[PDB]
């Protein structure tokens, strides 16, 4: 959704140990709570904290696809190349919900597929 | 939470200014500081040089940076009327004329109340005694030491019993020893501090306090400074007193009135010493008399000392009558 | 090896607070006033900005502005306890914002070439915002150490 | 995720979105994204007030569904006559949430594993940050990062709603401002000088009319023609767009810092360590959060809430032009916002 | 003459200098007061950043007040729409709205740490004086404490001798030794009442039957503790902030100056003897003048009767106790 040159100026390469410290400790920690409706204050024992991956975090997967094992299949899904175009079309520039905190608006992630050269 | 109402009324114009110099109005903070000073002076005789005990009892009564004051003072009703009246001993530098300088001030009369409240009866009585002593023996505001800002009580409504209102000069003089004895007894009963340590007060206090009377008048219109010329035949009580003060014959001194026997800003030395003589005006049985209150102390100011006999010889010269002691 | 800036912050705060405690152990008033000034300084910085706070420190010191070099300030040469505390606070803040915990340390200082007051005088607002964050952090560390190990009032 | 509703939050009074998981110089900070520092309201906190407010309206029978009153006691009885009194006793003893709330927000903590809620309350991000200015007393400040994040939000609702026409409203925004530059209306620029003063800085003004007009139109489409009490055109000239780091500095410094004390009646002064600082979101700040609506997963749903569309209109009709409390300090008149329910 | 220096960065230094000389108009009072502080230098070789010092750079005090009010008066329209929105917020909740005028001078937030060594509660957006709702709740609670102590001083002391002895021991430990001084007065009664309302709220059930007269109606202790809430139960009454009505913001000034003239300051601080020396050093603090009208609003959450009782008690508190600084000198008093 943004030009890549606009974000090239904010890319930093750090040593392996320094990057490890960022991954361990710079992740978000949120102190969730529940409140007793009648009393209006925090219910007894109702306090738990969670850890979240920070937003604007770029992660890459690697989907390996083979020939469809099940036979009796239409010609449009004949080979893997036919299967690949189905995944690319239906998933390029699409928003998913990985992990579950959906009811509190957590986990949304932009997905952009694409084969290499 | 006992209460005490004091309905004051200024017999002479009051010069009490807030942040704005031109605008003059009654200020609770200024009068509270003045009551603090008057309580320190009046109870100074019972303390003498006991500075620490006096500071402790003052922080008790009027609060400090570690405890809220248990006495709350607020002005409720103000029937004031801003007007122009001249300064007592300040004259303009006009070429030839050199008349008086008249700033804005509260007009004479202007009955305004002053409300006292406290949670302790003893502290309320102490505050009331200090305030009534301040009202009787002095004024409030600018140039109070030279006959300005003096008031008298028009009505009283308090729960804790206080000293009776004097009716003449003898009762007014006896009221000094009265108030001193009552505050001494109250402090000895409640605080139980040092019992009249024998030492002259290093500051202005009642250890060496004398009350003087000079002149009498029947009409208030002929009391405060009215004539702008010395040769004028319509000189009032304040004007006549100022004329007598200007005459160097009465007071025996090398520099006369211009010496350091009075307020510091006179001559080369500026400093901040005020005049030990506190000129005021008191009304006794519808008769107005000039009140000359003089506070004698061991040391005039750190660095120099002055001869106190100049004030007394001046009072004897123009026939000032010492009512107290 | 790398050292986190928080370690330098803690070391500098402990060094300055221990130094004032050891030098003026007898002076209870100095320690109390310094603790109060350290706890009140961050609010002043937030309300009026870092440069205004730095100048207001010098206003009580009676020293004039535009001759403000922190290296040329003898904080013990002031008679009043309030002046002593203000001089100590200003010197510590300026030293942190100009040199950090030393050249060899992880934090070499933000301004690094002149007094931070002059830095605020003639530099852009992003740099003064960075300096404000640094000053707030070091002030928090110093306030913690003072409230812990220094006598209050 | 069938339909998505955008909720606009405008702070009438300072809002202390409590964090309670960190300590700072000015104590009691607010919840912010760690890597950016921009003040946000996490979805869990925002959902809680919405769910709590929804409960009172239903329990007092104030929710208007399809322009009709919702008698939950009979509605639960008609739907769940098998255990109508058993379920009523659970909510009578506050052990369970009422019928409508469990359908919309989700079942109470007692019945955690029965099903899932039909609402996905997104986090509330900063949209307009009021910053003091010389002329034009306070300017609504926005950053390229904020609108870029707003653009992705419009992409998300477009994908959810399958409406590309809404995916190109703000697609014509691409600005690269330096730190000393800004895009602001005439009301903020000083007369006779191409410079603006935003509470600590002098910024040269960059001239491009469409950027503010594009943003102004977006809010007009999002929240109608009434900007929480004033016309949008009256505020179109007060909007300023500043650089990325300039906006970050403003949110980290211009937030309200309030000093509070506890007075012990024994002495009459502040108690021993009875003073603390509380950080508040400034008044007149704008925060938005999408409210995604899925298929209600409860069994035997009433015909009035069976589909997502019937849920969406009920949510809009009950949480539009209303006032809620966000964060702590409820009893001292803090954290009150005026909410607007808008659909793209 | 005098020299004025600004500790702000370049460019903005010249702009603020132009702003203070009234060359360019200023619309936000808080910004010009805080982030554009002028460091006025007198004949002394120092730049005093005090309100008294910055007063000098004007013609006189009246010019200062007029300039401040003119800066405040420019934002009248935005503040008016904000006040309309705030009033609309009041009407949403079933709140009670009453208006009182400043019988005497009022100053809130005198103690915040500012460069001027003094401050005033000014709105961050429109630069107008206002009373935070926390202050209203605190003054209402403390007036309730005082009324309770005066009405039933010794009774609750008999009921709660254990906690009063604990408090006396705590005071003894803090205050030198004072092993058994412990004056059983209104101060200690208020202290033990506050301790009951803050850490021993459960013990208040015994005294919940008691009622205290406020204004005309009576209010129970249980009603009070429900109004103000405890460490385990949220308060049932919302205390909104107080703002001046914008109608009068154009005719009469909403801000004015006041004077602090501490004679004998060395006597109070360094222990020097009193008398006719120690030349006083005066400094000034801003304060809203008397007669300024304010709007107050309190909203309940369970019972509207609780809201009306809180409104009556708060009205009495502002009438007698007063809010803000110098409440012991008659400051911050209101009347119908």
């Amino acid at each position: 959704g943004k030009p890549i040159e606009s974000i090239k100026e904010r890319i930093a390469i750090v040593s392996d140990d320094v990057f490890k410290s960022f991954t361990r400790f710079s992740t978000e920690i949120v102190a969730r709570v529940r409140i007793d409706a009648e009393k209006g204050t925090v219910a007894r024992g109702g306090l738990w904290y969670e850890e979240f991956l920070p937003s604007d975090t770029l992660m890459y997967s690697l989907i390996a696809v083979g020939s469809p094992k099940k036979e009796n299949l239409p010609k449009e899904v004949d080979n893997t190349q036919k299967i690949v175009n189905v995944l690319k079309v239906t998933f390029n520039n699409a928003f998913l919900q990985i992990g579950g905190d959906e009811t509190v608006g957590k986990g949304f992630v932009k997905v952009r597929a694409g084969v290499l050269t | 939470m006992y209460s005490a109402t004091f309905t004051l009324e200024a017999i002479t114009p009051v010069f009490m200014r807030g942040a704005n110099q031109s605008k003059a109005e009654i200020r609770a903070a200024s009068i509270k500081g003045l009551m603090r000073w008057w309580f320190r002076a009046l109870s100074g005789s019972y303390f003498g040089n006991d500075v620490e005990g006096l500071r402790r009892v003052e922080e008790y009564v009027f609060g400090s940076t570690k405890r809220e004051s248990r006495v709350v003072v607020e002005v409720v009703k103000e029937h004031v009327e801003e007007r122009f009246c001249p300064l007592p001993m300040v004259w303009k530098k006009k070429k030839g004329v050199t008349t008086r300088v008249s700033q804005r001030a509260i007009a004479p009369g202007s009955k305004f109340t002053l409300l006292l409240t406290s949670d302790d009866e003893e502290v309320l009585k102490l505050a009331c005694y200090s305030l009534i002593g301040l009202v009787y023996f002095g004024g409030i505001g600018f140039r109070c030491s030279r006959g300005a800002g003096s008031l008298k009580i028009s009505s009283l409504k308090s729960d804790v019993q206080l000293i009776d209102l004097p009716k003449n000069k003898n009762q007014l003089g006896q009221m000094v020893n009265d108030l001193t004895v009552e505050i001494a007894k109250i402090l000895k009963k409640t605080f139980l501090c040092d019992h009249e340590n024998k030492n002259c007060t290093s500051y202005s206090s009642f250890w060496c306090f004398y009350l003087f009377l000079w002149g009498e008048k029947a009409e208030l219109e002929e009391v405060y400074y009215r004539s702008n010329n010395l040769e004028n035949e319509r000189l009032t009580l304040l004007d006549l007193f100022e004329k007598e003060f200007k005459n160097k014959n009465n007071h025996l001194s090398n520099y006369g009135y211009r010496d350091f026997v009075f307020g510091l800003p006179r001559g080369t030395k500026k400093d901040r010493r005020a005049s030990p003589i506190k000129v005021g005006i008191t009304e006794l049985s519808e008769k107005y008399h000039v009140r000359v209150s003089v506070f004698k102390t061991k040391i005039f100011k750190p660095g120099m000392n002055v001869k106190w006999d100049n004030i007394f010889v001046f009072l004897e010269n123009i026939g000032a009558e010492r009512i107290y002691p | 090896d790398i050292r986190e800036i928080e370690q330098e912050r803690a070391s500098f705060a402990f060094k300055v607070v221990s130094d004032i405690k050891d030098k003026y152990s007898q002076n209870k008033k100095v320690q109390g006033k310094y603790s109060s000034y350290a706890e009140k300084a961050p609010t002043i910085i937030l309300n009026n900005g870092l440069g205004a706070t730095l100048a207001f420190f010098l206003s009580k010191l009676e020293k004039p502005i535009d001759d403000v070099d922190y290296k040329s300030i003898n904080p013990e040469s002031f008679g009043n306890a309030e002046n002593i505390a203000y001089a100590f606070l200003y010197k510590h803040l300026s030293t942190w914002l100009a040199e950090g915990n030393g050249k060899d340390s992880a934090f070499s200082g933000l301004t690094n070439g002149e007094d931070p007051l002059k830095y605020i005088m003639e530099k852009t607002a992003i740099d003064v915002a960075i300096s404000t964050e640094e000053a707030l952090s070091i002030l928090n560390w110093i306030k913690k150490f003072a409230k812990a190990m220094l006598e209050e009032e | 995720f069938e339909k998505a509703v955008v909720f606009g939050l405008y702070s009438i009074t300072p809002v202390h979105a409590g964090s309670g998981a960190e300590l700072s110089v000015i104590a009691l900070p607010i919840q912010r994204e760690r890597h950016t520092g921009f003040p946000v309201i996490w979805g869990q906190s925002l959902k809680g007030v919405l769910r709590s407010r929804f409960r009172q309206l239903e329990l007092d029978e104030k929710i208007e569904v399809e322009s009709q009153k919702w008698k939950w006691k009979e509605k639960t009885k008609e739907v769940l006559k098998e255990k109508a009194d058993e379920f009523i006793k659970k909510v009578e003893e506050r052990k369970r949430d009422p019928l409508l709330t469990e359908i919309v927000f989700g079942p109470a903590t007692d019945g955690a594993s029965e099903h899932a809620g039909a609402v996905s309350v997104g986090d509330a991000k900063i949209l307009l940050f009021p910053v003091r200015s010389a002329k034009g007393v306070f300017a609504f400040v926005t950053s390229p990062i904020v609108i870029q994040r707003l653009k992705e939000d419009f992409e998300l609702v477009s994908e959810i709603e399958n409406d590309i026409e809404l995916k190109q409203i703000l697609s014509r925004f691409k600005v690269e401002l330096s730190n000393n530059e800004t895009i602001a209306g005439n009301a903020l620029i000083l007369n006779g000088e191409n410079k603006v003063i935003l509470e600590d800085i002098v910024l040269k003004v960059k001239s491009d009319s469409n950027v503010i007009e594009n943003l102004v139109e977006v809010l007009k489409t999002l929240f109608g023609d009434n900007f929480f009490g004033k016309p949008i055109e009256s505020i179109k000239e007060r909007i300023a767009i500043v650089s990325d780091d300039v906006f970050k500095s403003f949110t980290r410094f211009s937030t309200e810092i309030v000093a509070r004390v506890r007075i012990d009646a024994e002495k009459g002064t502040v108690a021993r360590g009875g003073l603390w600082y509380e950080e508040f979101l400034p008044s007149d700040t704008l925060m938005y959060s999408l409210i995604a609506v899925g298929s209600p997963k409860k069994e035997n749903l009433p015909k009035e809430v069976d589909n997502t569309q019937k849920i969406v209109n009920v949510l809009k009709v009950t949480f539009n032009n209303a006032f809620l409390q966000i964060g702590g300090d409820e009893t001292v008149g803090k954290g009150f916002v005026k909410v607007r329910a808008g659909v793209l | 003459n005098v020299v004025v220096k600004y500790p702000v960065n370049s460019e903005l230094a010249n702009y603020a200098e132009k702003f203070w000389k009234k060359e360019l108009a200023i619309y936000n009072l808080s910004l010009i007061l805080n982030k554009m502080t002028p460091f006025v230098k007198r004949r002394s070789e120092s730049y005093k950043s005090s309100l008294s010092a910055v007063k000098e750079i004007f013609k006189n005090v009246d010019d200062f007040q007029n300039f401040l009010n003119s800066v405040l008066r420019r934002s009248l329209d935005e503040y008016r729409v904000f006040f309309e929105n705030y009033e609309r917020l009041f009407n949403s909740f079933s709140s009670k709205i009453f208006s009182m005028r400043t019988k005497s001078r009022l100053v809130v937030g005198l103690g915040d740490e500012s460069v001027y060594e003094t401050s005033i509660r000014l709105h961050r957006n429109y630069g107008v004086p206002y009373i935070p709702g926390s202050a209203l709740k605190g003054v209402a609670k403390h007036y309730a404490f005082s009324i309770l102590a005066r009405e039933n001083g010794d009774e609750i002391l008999r009921i709660y001798e254990s906690v009063k002895e604990d408090l006396k021991a705590r005071i003894a430990k803090r205050d030198k030794i004072k092993k058994n001084d412990v004056p059983e007065d209104y101060y200690l009664t208020a202290a033990v009442i506050q301790e009951l309302f803050e850490k021993k709220f459960d013990e208040l059930g015994a005294i919940r039957n008691t009622r205290v007269e406020i204004g005309d109606t009576v209010i129970s202790v249980g009603d009070i503790v429900k109004i103000f809430g405890t460490q385990k139960e949220e308060g049932s009454v919302i205390f909104f902030d107080a703002f001046p009505t914008p109608e009068q913001l154009k005719d009469k000034p909403n801000l004015e100056l006041d004077i602090m003239n501490p004679h004998y300051q060395p006597y109070y601080q360094h222990g020097e003897p009193p008398g006719d020396w120690h030349s006083p050093n005066p400094i000034f603090f801003l304060t809203v003048p008397a007669g300024v009208e304010f709007t107050f609003a309190v909203a309940s959450r369970d019972l509207d009767d609780l809201a009306e009782k809180a409104e009556k008690l708060l009205k009495e508190a502002l009438k007698k106790f007063g809010v803000g600084a110098k409440t012991s000198l008659g400051y911050g008093r209101f009347d119908a």
